[PDB]
Parts: structure tokens; C-alpha cells; sequence
RNA sequence: GGGCGUGUGGCGUAGUCGAGCGCGCUCCCUUAGCAUGGGAGAGGUCUCCGGUUCGAUUCCGGACUCGUCCGCCA
RNA sequence: UCAUCUAGACAGCCGGACGGUGGCCAUGGAAGUCGGAAUCCGCUAAGGAGUGUGUAACAACUCACCGGCCGAAUGAACUAG
């Protein structure tokens, strides 16, 4: 266990965030298209996948 | 080697390649050993596998008895016969090789060495330095 | 206590150490836990001696020890037998063999009274023995066994010797020594007793492997409670 | 960090050993630090000793012991850090380390409890309580390393004041026999060891180990306390009624005969004060136990089994004269039992061996336990034959040989016979005779000044001299 | 009620990362020494599955023993066997349909 | 290597989605032999595993296994 | 091509987001939110017989709607260089 704030505030950098479907790059988690050209700023997104 | 070696070992000059046969130097009731391969050689087109004292080896025994032969089993080589410089700088050999049965983890088939073996090969396998007469 | 250590991943702690009732020898290139546990339980009242024999980690199989002597093969160097003669104390005598077999620890099985050694020795080391030792010594074999002190371990209250043992030689070698003696394994089974373990009269070293009945029969027999 | 509740807990309301508030026990499954005091600890430096104090392997406990030990060795650094948080959780711990396999561990942690309370002197005095049990039982192991070391520390902790040591007996009485009720009654020897990681021996050997701790802490307690049988009556029956303080009594199996003499030591103990006598039931079960242990006794362990012999002949003569020979009353088998038992010991002879025997007969003789002629004449010479034949080829044979006559005197006086006057005579020719260097051993000789009138002797010198 | 309490308990027991032959060992004991939450469970634990087990009194002297998943509510695996009686219904009324045509 | 088919009792072999016979031998009776015959026996996870069905040897998908057929260069 | 727009639009904060009514069937329960149909009034500046989270069912939170600040264009779908 850290602390239930301390896991917040980690999962806000490690674990809330989008992966492009194309390219598997780690986006935000608000975002629409990704930022990288190799997939063509594609917009499939899927949420990054969490435990539980 | 590999896996069992008790510490590292300096560069001994390699005296026993693929093919060779070895004397059996424990009480296992096996009388030679063939050497098919070396744990932890390199690759190199053309180049043969070579053993040196204290190395673990992959072997066949040709010559003994039935339940040992016709099966590959790991061994030890203990005396190399082919000369090598120490760090002291003395050149030395014994007269035949020879080697004993092991597991893969070190530990002795046998129970009993006859001969001498090579301080190179006691320090680095406890078991052949429990179960060896004379190190040198 | 039959201490759990290993010898940086070793089990086998009689090769790489030598126990004796007065000193104790342990290797050069050892862990700080393997320190650790002979610093601990031996205390500041018996010396530690970190030392090399003929230049190998192995001491154990090499010197044959008592608390009156200690003895050395022929390849011990003069430094090494310098810093021994500096760091043990005045009472022990250190003398080197010349003999054909050299792995003094394989050849001779001792205790403080009675020793048992190998059968092919040379009359001049006997006497040696019996002079630097003041130990009387006996030629025997454990079952066929030539290495008396790889394949048996002993002390002054008891000993262990080889599990694969006929017991009419189990009551002639406790005849002959005058302790009570025991057939056993260490390290999960491992035959050969006496590079399994060291022993004196308050303490035994073993290696991590070693279960729960096999140091139950050694602290049984070495009276260590 | 320390996450979790100890909910099951809550409902149970029992503090075991402690009476602070916090369950201390010695059982492996409970007792265990609550999550959240661990959380409470003052610094992180100590958090992370508990940590690894409660994994199981040993190298990992042991470093984090050293570690604790440093840091009280620095006390005045680290003062802040030692509060009664730190000893509630130490408290906890301390109960299920001093039960450790390892020596090592055992001694550590009384050396580090020691420290703590020399170190916190007077504001330790809430969790006295607690500890001081914890560290008499140490204290009394049968262990020397671990005894000795912890006692000397004990007594320098009370600035070597024997008064203060004596005290805390008192003072702790009754938490001190709490603890000896906990591990004989409430304890089993699954309770105290992990099935998974333990045989179906050993985890017996250790529970015995423990146990025997426990009877010598109450014998000490009894010696210490004159008034301790009747304030604590209720809780004594409990204790002594079990059996698990019987099941001791076993010579069959197990490494020493020193658990076994530690029993023996406490009957004998309670017969002086006479609860064994007050408390019917309870010496009858004992008796009986005891009279089962003369059986194991048998050829194969009769070298392992001697020292403890002249013990048991002892404590049965002592027996005996209570209620006149009633202990041989409660077994139907008993006498069969001590003729079976004298058969076995008579082949091998310890020191003292002899005495007990005689005092047996002592006690017996009054109400003819044994026939003087029939039964234990035979007992006697074969003795004698026995000792002739291995003789004197042992070490202190001077001495067994010289007890052997004093007492076969003495029972010979009293007989009116000549087949006994014959016996002795004979035998005692034949001891000499063959004898090995009885004269030379100046010793032995002394020792067994005479035997017969003394122109007599000189007569057969004569013959000798006189001889082809 | 009683039944989330035990839920709780076991949860919390879980929640100090306690081995689970450990706890089983703290529930035998506890029951031996009659605490009334260990006293209604069963002791051969489906931890692996995250279930436990437990006893109920059929009248308000015999007990049952019912299955309980410790992540969702005691109403939650009430309603489990609620739908597990319902899914049992409509397959019988499927025989049914089956039983006049399979017959012929 | 691929394609195509295949698989049932201890053995052989029949089955439309609603596991049977023979043989071997289990037993008993039968008999002038150059020893038969009669009556009752047991026996399958239908190669296996899923799905459809209400039920699949019976339908289907996958896997396994065996038999076939066709295949490299100068 | 549809919509909104100085009579205040879209983002961002803040407040309300209600009664008839736990609308009718059906369920051991399902009260806006397991489903089947209907889907209407009042008070309104405005609030769906409900957009989700949500409980055994509730409770609770949020929505799309209206309001203060902002003061001017913005949202959705599609086409092709
Ligand atoms: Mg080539
Ligand atoms: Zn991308």
C-alpha cells in the first residue's frame, strides 16, 4: 500500500493516460488524435488498460 | 563450465577438442570418456569446441559399463596432459586426461578420484576437491 | 546450533573452512554473511584467521587440524605460513608435509585424542602426525571409504560418518575412537559429511540445505544443546 | 505501508501473555503486530526492521535484529524513536522470536529486550509486565549458550543486585505462571510450528524443547516462592493436570534424557511441598507415567538412557515411603515393570547407580516389595559377576566397584543367612582374585578398604605364597 | 448482516497479505476458542476463486452452507442465486416445449 | 511438405439425431472316443474436445492419429 | 446541408436541474437509469415519465435544460485541392 492520494497522484502519470491503437503511443488521456506521424495522427484510441 | 562454477576461471590452454577420449578417473565402473561438446564455447565456422582442465563437458562412455553407455551424461575434466602456464608462470602437464561424471549442478557420480588433479579444477568444483586424493 | 550459511552459494562449508576447538581458518574470497556467521557465533575469544593454502580458496580438504597442531601441504607458500604463524596463537605448531597425497583434510579424519587417516600414508608422516598432534592414529576405512575426513565428521563428544556404512564397522570405528558414532546425510543428502560440514565441541557449520532431521542428528551426536 | 485489520481479533478479547492491551502469543498464526501501530512507528528506519522480522527466512531476520541492535546501542540519538508504540510491537514480536529455531535469533532478541529496558529504565514499567516473563524463560532454557549470557546481562541490568533478581520472581509470579499454562495447555505442538515447513518430528522436538523451558521456569518459580501453592492453586491444577507435561516421561524416542530428568526434578519437587500428596489425581498420573518410562528402557538405548537411571530409582524410593509403598499400589504391572527394569539396567553401570538401588531396597524391605532371597540375591551376584567380568577395563570402575560393596554389605547385614554370608565371601574372593590391578589402583584399593576380618586375609596371602 | 461482517473480517485478513494457510489455521483456532464469526465458516477456503463459505441455520438446528464471492455484496451473490434459479426455469420450460414432439 | 479421406466393446464390424451382432472367453450343462454342442455372461468414455440441439456416433468446428496421392536440382 | 447568434451563441468556472409519480405491465427486488410498451401535465427562467455513474431496491453524484461572469461567432455531419 502508498497512500490512497499518493496512488492518485502516480496513477495520474502512470496509469491515466490513452494508447494509440496504431502505434501504442502513450497519450493523454483526454486526447483525440495521437501526436505522432507514423500513424497519421490516427484517432483509435482505446484507454490504457488497468488492473482490478 | 557454466551454471556450477564456484567463481571464474583464468584462460587454460584448450587440449581436449570434440572427439577426444579421456581417461575416467572416478569409481563409477566407466573406463573412458567421449567428449562431444563444451559448456560455454563460442562459435567460430570451422572451429572445434575444445576443452581445458576444470571445464565441464557433455560426454558418451564408450568404454564401460552397460547402464553408462549409450547415453550422454555431463562431466569434469581434472588432468589435461597438454602444458599451460599458471599467473606464477610455471609451465605444467600431467600424463593422460581424465575426467569424472557429474550432474549439471557439479556434484560427483562417483565417489572416489584416483590420480592427481588440477588445483584449477579443485577450486572451482567443490565436490571434485572433496572427493580428490591429491591437488596440485 | 548447526549454522545455516553458505559459501557464496556453496553448501558445502567443511571445504572452504577448517574448525578447531582453539582457531578457526576461513577462505579469502568469502561473503560477508559467511563471515558474518563465524564472527557471530564464535565470538572474540577464538581467533579468525582468513588465509589462502597453496594458493587455493579450499582449506579445509587441504590442512588437517587440531587445537596442540595444524598441518600444511608442501605447496604453502612462505608468506602464507608466515601469516599464519603471526595470526595463530603461540600454542598451536604449524608444520608442513611432504608427502605424495597433500590434501591433508581428505586424508586424515582427527579429533583432539584419536585420529583416523588414510591407509597409504608414509610411516614419516605418521609419526609427524603423532609428534605435531600428539594424537594417536589409526590406518582404517569407513565401508571402503579411503577419505576418512571427507566422509566422516568428528569431534570429541561424537561423530557422523557415512550414511551407506556397515554397521559391524560402525561399532569397530566406535571401539576404536571411543565415541559414539552415527550414520547420517547433510545438505539434503549429500554423502560426503565431512565437506558438508565443520564441528567442534559448542558449535557446528553447516551448509543452507542441510533439513531439519539431518541437524537434529547432528546436534544429537555433537552434545552441541 | 502496513495495510489491513485485525478484525477477528476485536471479538476475541484475549491478550494471551500481554496485558497491555495487545495479544502476545507464541503461536505463529496470531499475535502478529496489528497493521496499524506498525504504521504508527516513528520513523521509517524502524518500519522496515518489522518488516523484515516477520519474514520467514532467517538471514533476513537475523540483519534486521543486527540492525535494531545498532540502533539501540546508539540510544541517545535514538531515544525519540523507542516509544511505547515501538515496545507494544516489540512486544508482539519478541514473544514469537524467542521460540526460534535458530540460536542466533533467540539470543539477539533478549540481548536487544536487556538493552531496552536498561536503556528506558522506570518508563518500561507498563510493559514490565510483559517482558520479564518473556525474559526469565529465557533465562531458564535448557540451553547453556542461551541461558548464561542472558542471565549475566539480567543481573547486570539490576546493577548485579541478587535481591532485585530474586524480586522479579516474586513480583511477576503470577504472570510468570501464566506463561508456563500458555505453552503446557493452551499450546499444541502444530500451534507453535508451521506444518508446511516442519515434519511431524521436530515439530514434536521443538515443542518439547519449549516445554521443558516452561517446567524449569516453574520449579525455579516454586524454589523461588514459598507461598506459591496455595495463591495460585486454581491455576497450578490446570497446568499440571495436562498431560503434555507427562508426555515428557518418554526414554522410547528422543535426543536427550535431559527434558526427562527436568520432569523428574519437578515431582520430586512437588512431593517436598506436598502438593503432590494434597492433589491425589495428579500424582497418580504422574506415578503412573513414570512407572511406563521404566519399561522404555531396553538394551538398545541402555547406554544413551544411563545417567538418568540413578535419577529415577531415586525419585521412586522417594515415592515409595508416601502413603507406605502406595505408588507400586496404583500399577497392577508395577512390580513386573521394576523387575523387568533392574533386569536392563543391572547389565550397564553408572556412577550412583548402586545407591539408588540400595535406597529402593531401603524403603521396600519394611514392606517386603521384594524377597530377600528369592528375587533379589540373584539381582546381586550376577551384579558382582558382571562387574568382575568388564572389569576394571573402564575409567571410574574403582568407583562403581567400591559402591557395589559398600552397598551388597549392607544388604547382606541384613540377612541372618549362610547362603548370604557364603556370597559374600566368595564373591568377594573372586572380585579380588581375578580382579584386573585392583592394588595397583591405590585408589580403588582405599576406596574399597576391606571386606572380611583382617588375619583372615592375611591367611589366604598365606595359601597364595603357600600355592604350587 | 452478520454475513458482511464476516465478509469484512476475512477481508481484512486478506488486506495485511496474509498467507491463506495461515488464516485457515486462524480460523480453526478461533473457533476452538469459540469466536462466533470463525464459527460460521467453513474451512476448506476457495481463496484461489476469491470465495468463501458459510454456514446458515435452515430455521430461524441444521445449518447449509452457501458460497459466497468476496468481491460483490452479500445482496449481490443473493441475486447470483436468484438468476441462477431464473436461468434454471426457462430450460425446463424448453423441455417442456420439447417433451410432446420428442416424444412422438 | 502439402492435399484427400479415416477412426465403435478384449477382437472384428453395423449405425437415417432417439450403440447392435459375431468372435475371443465368463460360467454351467452336454458326450463310448477320433469333444463337441446348448443356455444364460461381461464388454464401449462411438479418437478426443467444444458448440447447435432437447439429445448428437449420428450435425458441425478444432485438434489428434492412420492410410492414400503428388511433389528438389543439374 | 442542417442548426444556434449582441433579445448574449460555443469553451471555462458557479448555482438550480423540481412536483403529480414509487406514471402502466413485469420481477424476490427494480422508485429516470434489468426489460416491454406508452411518454402526459403542473410550476416554470428551466428541468427527460431520463445522459451516465450508481444501490438488493433505495439513497447519492452527474448530465441536457435554464440562469450570473465572458461579449461574438460557434457546433455537428459530409465533399474535394
Ligand atoms: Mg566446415
Ligand atoms: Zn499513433
Amino acid at each position: 500500500i502508498i497512500e490512497p492520494s499518493l496512488k492518485a497522484l502516480a496513477s495520474k502519470y502512470n496509469c491515466d493516460k490513452s494508447v494509440c491503437r496504431k502505434c501504442y503511443a502513450r497519450l493523454p488521456p483526454r486526447a483525440t488524435n495521437c501526436r505522432k506521424r507514423k500513424c497519421g495522427h490516427t484517432n483509435q484510441l482505446r484507454p490504457k488498460k488497468k488492473l482490478k | 563450465s557454466g551454471n556450477g562454477a564456484q567463481g571464474t576461471k583464468f584462460r587454460i590452454s584448450l587440449g581436449l577438442p570434440v572427439g577426444a577420449i579421456m581417461n575416467c578417473a572416478d569409481n563409477s565402473g566407466a573406463r573412458n570418456l567421449y567428449i562431444i561438446a563444451v559448456k560455454g564455447s563460442g562459435s567460430r565456422l570451422n572451429r572445434l569446441p575444445a576443452a581445458s582442465l576444470g571445464d565441464m563437458v557433455m560426454a558418451t562412455v564408450k568404454k564401460g559399463k552397460p547402464e553408462l553407455r549409450k547415453k550422454v551424461m555431463p562431466a569434469i575434466v581434472v588432468r589435461q596432459a597438454k602444458s599451460w602456464r599458471r599467473r606464477d608462470g610455471v609451465f605444467l602437464y600431467f600424463e593422460d586426461n581424465a575426467g569424472v561424471i557429474a550432474n549439471p549442478k557439479g556434484e560427483m557420480k562417483g565417489s572416489a578420484i584416483t590420480g592427481p588433479v588440477g588445483k584449477e579444477c579443485a577450486d572451482l568444483w567443490p565436490r571434485v576437491a572433496s572427493n580428490s586424493g591429491v591437488v596440485v | 546450533m548447526a549454522t545455516r550459511t553458505q559459501f557464496e552459494n556453496s553448501n558445502e562449508i567443511g571445504v572452504f573452512s577448517k574448525l578447531t576447538n582453539t582457531y578457526c581458518l576461513v577462505a579469502v574470497g568469502g561473503s560477508e554473511n559467511f563471515y558474518s556467521a563465524f564472527e557471530a557465533e564464535l565470538g572474540d575469544a577464538i581467533p579468525i584467521v582468513h588465509t589462502t593454502i597453496a594458493g587455493t580458496r579450499i582449506i579445509g580438504r587441504m590442512t588437517a587440524g587440531n587445537r596442540r597442531g595444524l598441518l600444511v601441504p608442501t605447496q604453502t607458500t612462505d608468506q602464507e605460513l608466515q601469516h599464519l604463524r603471526n595470526s595463530l596463537p603461540d600454542s598451536v605448531k604449524i608444520q608442513r608435509v611432504e608427502e605424495r597425497l597433500s590434501a591433508l583434510g581428505n586424508v586424515i579424519c582427527c579429533n583432539d585424542y584419536v585420529a583416523l587417516v588414510h591407509p597409504d600414508i608414509d610411516r614419516e608422516t605418521e609419526e609427524l602426525i603423532s609428534d605435531v598432534l600428539g594424537v594417536e592414529v589409526f590406518r582404517q576405512t569407513i565401508s571402503g571409504n579411503i577419505l576418512v575426513g571427507s566422509y566422516c565428521s568428528l569431534s570429541n563428544q561424537g561423530g557422523l560418518v557415512h550414511p551407506q556404512t556397515s554397521v559391524q564397522d560402525q561399532e569397530e570405528l566406535s571401539s576404536l575412537l571411543q565415541v559414539p558414532l552415527v550414520a547420517g546425510t547433510v545438505n539434503r543428502g549429500s554423502s560426503v559429511v565431512g565437506a558438508g560440514m565443520v564441528v567442534n565441541d559448542y558449535l557446528a557449520v553447516t551448509g543452507l540445505d542441510t533439513t531439519a532431521p539431518e541437524l537434529s542428528v547432528i546436534e544429537s551426536i555433537f552434545r552441541l544443546q | 505501508s502496513f495495510g489491513g485489520i485485525n478484525t477477528f481479533q476485536q471479538y476475541n478479547t484475549d491478550l494471551g501473555l500481554g496485558h497491555n492491551g495487545v495479544r502476545i502469543s507464541l503461536n505463529y498464526f496470531d499475535g502478529l503486530p496489528d497493521p496499524s501501530l506498525l504504521n504508527s512507528l516513528y520513523s521509517n528506519e524502524l518500519k522496515l526492521i518489522f518488516k523484515s522480522l516477520l519474514k520467514r527466512d532467517e538471514t533476513t531476520k537475523e540483519k534486521a535484529l543486527m540492525d535494531l541492535s545498532n540502533l539501540i546501542s546508539d540510544f541517545n540519538q535514538n531515544e525519540y524513536f523507542f516509544n511505547d508504540i515501538f515496545l507494544l510491537c516489540w512486544s508482539q514480536i519478541y514473544a514469537k522470536l524467542i521460540i526460534s529455531d535458530y540460536k542466533v535469533i533467540r539470543l539477539q532478541s533478549h540481548q536487544i529486550t536487556i538493552m531496552l529496558v536498561k536503556s528506558l529504565r522506570k518508563k518500561i514499567s507498563k510493559f514490565l509486565k510483559d517482558f520479564i516473563p518473556l525474559i526469565l524463560l529465557g533465562t531458564c532454557e535448557l540451553d547453556y549458550s542461551v541461558s548464561k549470557p542472558s542471565l549475566n546481562e539480567l543481573t547486570e541490568c539490576f546493577n548485579k543486585d541478587p535481591a532485585k533478581i530474586n524480586a522479579l520472581w516474586a513480583v511477576f509470579q503470577e504472570q510468570l505462571l501464566n506463561l508456563v499454562k500458555e505453552i503446557v495447555v493452551n499450546e499444541n505442538e502444530d500451534t507453535i510450528s508451521d506444518e508446511r515447513y516442519s515434519s511431524k518430528e521436530e515439530s514434536e522436538f521443538r515443542y518439547h524443547r519449549v516445554i521443558a523451558s516452561a517446567v524449569l521456569l516453574l520449579i525455579k518459580l516454586f524454589v523461588h516462592n514459598k507461598d506459591v501453592s496455595e495463591r495460585n492453586s486454581s491455576s497450578l491444577k490446570v497446568i499440571l493436570s495436562d498431560e503434555s507435561i507427562w508426555k515428557l516421561l518418554n526414554l522410547k524416542n528422543g535426543q536427550n534424557t535431559n527434558a526427562y530428568e527436568t520432569v523428574l526434578r519437578l515431582i520430586d519437587v512437588l512431593y517436598t511441598r506436598g502438593y503432590m500428596p494434597s492433589h491425589k489425581n495428579i500424582m497418580k498420573l504422574a506415578v503412573k507415567k513414570l512407572l511406563k518410562s521404566l519399561t522404555h528402557i531396553t538394551s538398545k538405548n541402555i547406554l544413551k538412557v544411563c545417567p538418568v537411571l540413578p535419577s529415577i530409582l531415586n525419585l521412586l524410593a522417594t515415592l515409595d515411603d508416601y502413603e507406605d509403598g502406595t505408588i507400586w499400589s496404583y500399577d497392577k504391572s508395577s512390580k513386573e515393570k521394576v523387575l523387568k527394569f533392574l533386569s536392563v539396567s543391572r547389565t550397564s553401570p553408572s556412577p550412583g547407580f548402586f545407591n539408588a538401588v540400595f535406597a529402593l531396597y531401603s524403603s521396600t524391605k519394611r514392606h517386603s516389595f521384594l524377597d530377600y532371597y528369592l528375587e533379589w540375591l540373584p539381582f546381586w551376584q550376577k551384579s558382582v559377576q558382571r562387574l568382575n567380568e568388564k572389569g576394571f577395563s573402564a575409567r571410574n570402575s574403582a568407583e562403581v566397584l567400591n559402591e557395589f560393596w559398600t552397598n551388597f554389605l549392607k544388604f547382606a547385614e541384613d540377612s541372618s543367612e549362610e547362603r548370604v554370608k557364603k556370597m559374600v565371601e566368595s564373591e568377594i574372593f573372586n572380585s579380588l582374585s581375578c580382579g584386573k590391578s585392583l592394588s595397583e589402583y591405590t585408589k580403588l584399593n582405599q576406596t574399597l578398604s576391606g571386606v572380611f576380618p583382617p588375619d583372615k586375609w592375611e591367611r589366604e596371602i598365606e595359601d597364595y605364597f603357600t600355592s604350587d | 448482516p452478520l454475513i458482511e461482517e464476516v465478509k469484512l473480517a476475512v477481508q481484512g485478513l486478506i488486506d495485511q497479505q496474509m498467507d491463506w494457510n495461515t488464516i485457515e489455521k486462524l480460523i480453526k483456532s478461533e473457533q476452538k476458542k469459540g469466536n462466533r464469526i470463525a464459527q460460521l465458516l467453513n474451512l476448506p477456503l476457495n481463496l484461489k476463486q476469491n470465495k468463501i463459505s458459510v454456514k446458515l441455520d435452515l430455521s430461524s438446528n441444521e445449518k447449509i452452507n452457501v458460497t459466497i464471492d468476496l468481491g460483490l455484496s452479500a445482496y449481490a451473490n443473493a441475486t447470483e442465486y436468484f438468476n441462477i434459479k431464473k436461468t434454471s426455469a426457462q430450460k425446463q420450460k424448453k423441455v417442456e416445449k420439447n417433451v410432446g414432439k420428442a416424444m412422438k
